[PDB]
């Protein structure tokens, strides 16, 4: 019925029988840059379905005490293929996200998670006169974890989570675009997120448009005999790519 | 207009509609009102929602910085300066960065008072101060002294002021590199990522200059300049949570690790 | 320039800074520049061969935009922006500079947010003369802004 | 050259006039008005749409 | 309206056209666009040149020259004066001399302070000052003192400002005996050419002269009057290289000798 | 007897009005405006007109 | 006039002053395959700019003794940036080429040269019980030389130049579409090259399409205080290029 869904692009297929219906972006559903809203004159490279493909990162295990995990994008997919190659080959790209979170279980089985893409997650250091580490705030497709009490060190994020990593509250952060897993309800959940900026194209090193948070709400719960290894598994794929400014790669 | 929703009549319900149940995995919000819930008389509701525009929100000249200067110094060292950096207040950082980005027009007010210091001179009686308030995009001449021909001001706008007038007022266009400003910038200034991290390598917005315009007196005067700013025309994107921990830096966002709110006796206690 | 004995020299090299770098600085257009904060547009190099007309030889002119340092070896330069100079006849040869960036307006100032990118020249082939020619030879180099340009 | 607007009133109990003395835009009063609201795309963004009385799963 | 020229997109090309090459010693520049280099997309330039325009580029009142005057003094010589002389300050004589002939009005801003000079009397409790400006053209009679017949001012302009007041302002017409005001004059004053050389040949514009109108107090007060020049409707002619040499005099040309660029390293160095 | 133009204005997102006051047209603001460039009398004061495509000599 | 031309490919423009007409394949100018003749059913990759640029091979010194030097096509590219990246991505590909090939000269040396590409060159071995060497076929965009006598070695290429290294007459090497540069008569010449196969497309890693042969029939002749370094160059841009089969990176 609606809990049904199949996702095609390039040489990969999705499909899930347990989900959510599918949020995008602020209404917004990813297309190409226009002539009206151009910077770069050099024609653009549209790789298509070599990148527009889906990439799998590192799964996670949740435990009942877990606190949390976070990804950066653009970093995240710097070695995936040929997205990776076409951003270490150019100064500007520019591209949308499918964002499809699976988290399978028994009906036996209880928690529940909040999947939430925020833009522009600029990341406090727990040390106060400090700034964070380049590991710390990312790790390509290895998850970063959140902490459950305030964390330390000179070039550590507080990734206390109740904070979220930034000062604000966790419960506030259903303000961005957000799906929740619910191990009741439904085994996965998608969002669609369109390129946001202040500029129509920038440079995929120096900058992470948006940060993909998986937040325990409701910790994993089971009686004993259940199964006790239930991981988390994010897959993801970029739209319209483009790129300008071929160079020497870096 | 912008008025609020009004309200339908709404009598006994005996169906299969379920308007009570959702999923709220489904990252929406239920439509639900009264008149699906509780039978309802009709209201013509005439309010309003004119002050919850951004426009209304966003537009009152806040304090954003002050300093000072002295009609007496060292070597010409008789000057303010300030970097522009709306982030150095706390009310005003808050209410901007609710909004990832905006694009706005920025109205400035100045409101220039002074005082006596201390001193054993008598014959102070001094003619009215003027002010001379110079500003430098980056780049430009500076100022090193209060007589330097830096302030010749041939081309950087200034503004002189005699006080007793009505303080100073000025527009500022959108200045922005991009198509708005961002009040957040996850990112590096530089390739290598060695470079500082986060919004202040976007910070790049010129500097203010002050000094009186009168020669010294024996008589030692202190000067205070407030700057206010009252952004105009403003339009933005993509809204943000409210901070809880308090501000501890001007140039990033590192913070305190803070609870979500004041507690209580019990999840069934009146008193919170 | 001159002769060679190896191929792929290195003939110069600057990064895109109009407003400061000590290349351009003070050129018409850099001082056009130096009366405004910001600017926006693509540029235009003009090299001028004023060696002897018995005197022939290729050059490579790049541009190389940031995410990268300056290229170390033609190879790595050749994969930027190119036009490969053939002095021959007509004796100028220009290198048009795109308007690339993810701003509508650079800083005119030095930035690292804005950064320009590298504009290199490297050795194609080798300057070539007849007996009794002198190989040592210069080239002039002029600057000026497209229609394109604020 | 003014142009002619109203003032916010009362609701369930006029005219003004506006001339611009600036040749930049940046110098107009704010543009405070009651515009228009769309939450939809933050209250509802959602690809295949629900009613508001009936089940939201099947 | 005055937009950049936009970008039309352009394919793979393959032909004897050869937009690449040119000569340069023809005296002309070449009009290659990046759409005769490489492939480009079309792109909708919305960008304007209007601060580029030679009226934004002049229209500032820049601070041209100032002096000062005394309420006390021997023998009248309580006045200050100054004959017009725009070569004296670095910033605008800079920018004017871009263009070597100009035509155009100027707006005239004066800002007038004033400060207290160190004394052992008490009692110095004064009323407020007000200042005169006189404009003396070539020929004119000419104050000696301050009590001077020569300040009826029964046609010379002249303008009477009292301290608190907005500061002085008012418009000159062009003035020229020529159809434009040289910047720069390869010539001399006389045909035996043993008059000076250069362009202060020309400069028979006036002398301001300027005073207080109260009487002496006890008190002793010094004066500063800044003078501020704004050139409006500006046509010019003719523009010329930038001077690279600081200046020396505001009477002539003289230099020295300097460099035309900071150096570096190498000629491939990316550290300039 | 005023006259009416308009401001400017931010390109891919209004009308002001002028009254002189004086007798001399020394008195009035600033002529900013747009106008027009011709670029050409500098960067291509050549009798035989080059064709942007062609060699430049021959 | 007609010795004049130049050629805009993607980001980069070749300008020539001195030039031979432009040889055309067999007078077929490269397109992308049609449906009619197709094979692959994915959608193929295509890079346009990204790839459709031109790239710079390791340039060698002529002697007045040299003998000649050759290139293999898909291998000579198989580094040469985003080229490189999508054959090394993909099972199968097809390009068509653009080859320029430069060496300027003064009016008082003397010499030429055959410039030709040969499709399906295959080479013998120097040990007839033998196969020759992958490095002794290619050496990526390290030109390989041709001997001047017959060579020798187990796995060596029968280099002698007069079989032009598959036991031919080198002076018949005409069929296959070529140019010459003739240093009295122009510093550069240019062929293009259509792909040519008995299939659509190939694996651009097992079979070679072309070689390119840079053969002195006239050796290089100076009198003494001329130049003494002349260097050969040569430039290639692939066209239209596609690629099917995205898989793991070889
Ligand atoms: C002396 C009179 C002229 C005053 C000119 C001051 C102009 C300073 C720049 C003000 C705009 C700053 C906008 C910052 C907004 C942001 O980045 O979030
Ligand atoms: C006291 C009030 C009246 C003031 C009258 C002052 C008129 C002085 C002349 C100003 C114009 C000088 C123009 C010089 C330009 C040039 O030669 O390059």
């Amino acid at each position: 019925s609606d809990r049904v869904r199949s996702i095609t692009l390039g040489n990969s297929t999705i499909t899930t029988q347990e989900c959510a219906n599918v949020v995008v972006g602020y209404g917004t559903w990813p297309t190409y840059l226009r002539d009206e809203e151009a910077t770069a004159e050099d024609q653009p490279t549209q790789p298509d379905v070599a990148t527009c493909r889906f990439y799998t990162l590192e799964s996670v295990m949740w435990q009942q005490s877990s606190p949390g995990w976070w990804w950066k994008f653009p970093d995240a997919l710097s070695n995936m293929g040929l997205f990776g190659q076409n951003m270490q080959y150019h100064y500007l790209g520019r591209a949308g996200y499918t964002l499809h979170v699976q988290c399978n279980a028994s009906k036996f089985h209880q928690g529940c998670l909040l999947v939430v893409c925020v833009p522009e997650a600029e990341m406090g250091c727990a040390t106060i006169a400090n700034k964070p580490d380049q590991k710390s705030l990312s790790n390509g497709e290895t998850a970063n974890v959140f902490d459950s009490q305030n964390t330390s060190g000179q070039t550590a994020v507080q990734a206390n989570v109740i904070n979220a990593g930034m000062g604000i509250g966790v419960g506030n952060l259903t303000i961005f675009p957000h799906q929740w897993i619910n191990l009741r309800t439904n085994n996965s959940a998608t969002i669609v997120m369109p390129y946001v900026n202040s500029v129509p194209m920038d440079n995929m090193f120096r900058h992470n448009n948006f940060t993909l948070m998986i937040i325990p709400f409701a910790p994993l719960s089971y009686s004993t005999g259940a199964t006790t290894y239930v991981p988390i598994t994010v897959t993801v794929a970029p739209m319209c790519a483009e790129y300008n400014g071929l160079r020497l790669a870096g | 207009i912008a008025r609020v929703a009004d309200t339908i009549s709404s009598g006994p319900v005996n169906s299969e509609s379920i308007p009570a149940l959702t999923a709220a995995e489904t990252g929406h919000t239920s439509q639900v009102v009264p008149a699906d819930t509780m039978q309802t008389r009709h209201v013509k509701n005439y309010h309003s929602r004119s002050e919850s525009t951004v426009e209304n929100f966003l537009c009152r000249s806040a304090c954003v910085y002050y300093t000072t200067y002295k009609n007496h110094g060292t070597d010409g060292d008789n000057f303010a300066q300030w970097v522009i950096n709306t982030r150095q207040v706390a009310q005003l950082r808050r209410k901007l960065e609710m909004f990832t980005y905006a694009r706005f027009d920025l109205e400035l007010t100045f409101v220039i008072t002074s005082s006596q210091e201390q001193s054993t001179i008598k014959g102070q009686d001094s003619p009215v101060l003027t002010h001379q308030i110079m500003y430098v995009p980056p780049g430009g001449p500076v100022p090193t002294k209060i007589n330097s021909y830096s302030w010749q001001t041939s081309t950087n706008p200034s503004v002189f002021w005699t006080e007793g007038s009505a303080p100073p007022r000025i527009s500022i266009p959108f200045i922005s590199i991009g198509n708005a400003y961002s009040m957040f910038y996850d990112g590096w200034a530089r390739f290598d990522k060695q470079g500082t991290y986060g919004i202040n390598t976007l910070n790049n917005m010129g500097t203010l200059y002050m000094r009186h315009v009168n020669d010294g007196s024996p008589g030692p005067i202190v000067s205070t300049v407030r700057i206010y700013f009252k952004p105009k025309h403003v339009k933005t994107w993509v809204p943000r949570p409210p901070r809880l921990c308090q501000y501890q830096k001007a140039g990033n966002v590192n913070f305190e690790p803070s609870g979500v709110t004041e507690g209580r006796t019990e999840i069934t206690a009146m008193q919170t | 320039v001159q002769s060679n004995s190896t191929n792929g020299s290195q003939v110069f090299g600057f990064p895109l800074i109009p407003g400061a770098s000590s290349v351009l600085n003070r050129t018409l257009l850099g001082e056009i520049l130096n009366y405004y904060t910001h600017w926006s547009g693509s540029i235009k190099l003009t090299f001028m061969f004023c060696g002897s007309a018995m005197a022939t030889g290729k050059f490579l002119l790049a541009y190389s935009p940031p995410g990268a340092g300056a290229p170390t070896t033609r190879k790595e330069a050749m994969l930027g922006t190119h036009v490969i100079w053939d002095v021959g006849l007509q004796s100028s040869c220009v290198l048009c500079i795109p308007w690339i960036s993810q701003t509508h307006y650079r800083y005119v100032v030095m930035d690292e947010y804005t950064a320009g990118g590298y504009i290199t020249c490297w050795y194609q082939t080798n300057i070539v003369v007849p007996a009794d020619t002198q190989s040592d030879c210069k080239i002039l180099c002029f600057v000026s802004a497209c229609n394109d340009f604020s | 050259g003014a142009q002619v607007s109203t003032q916010k009133t009362g609701a369930h109990e006029i005219h003004y006039t506006n001339m611009n003395y600036y040749k930049d835009s940046a110098s107009n009063s704010a543009n405070r008005q009651e515009f228009a609201q769309d939450p939809g795309k933050f209250t509802e963004p959602v690809k295949d749409i629900m009613i508001k009385s009936m089940p939201a799963l099947n």
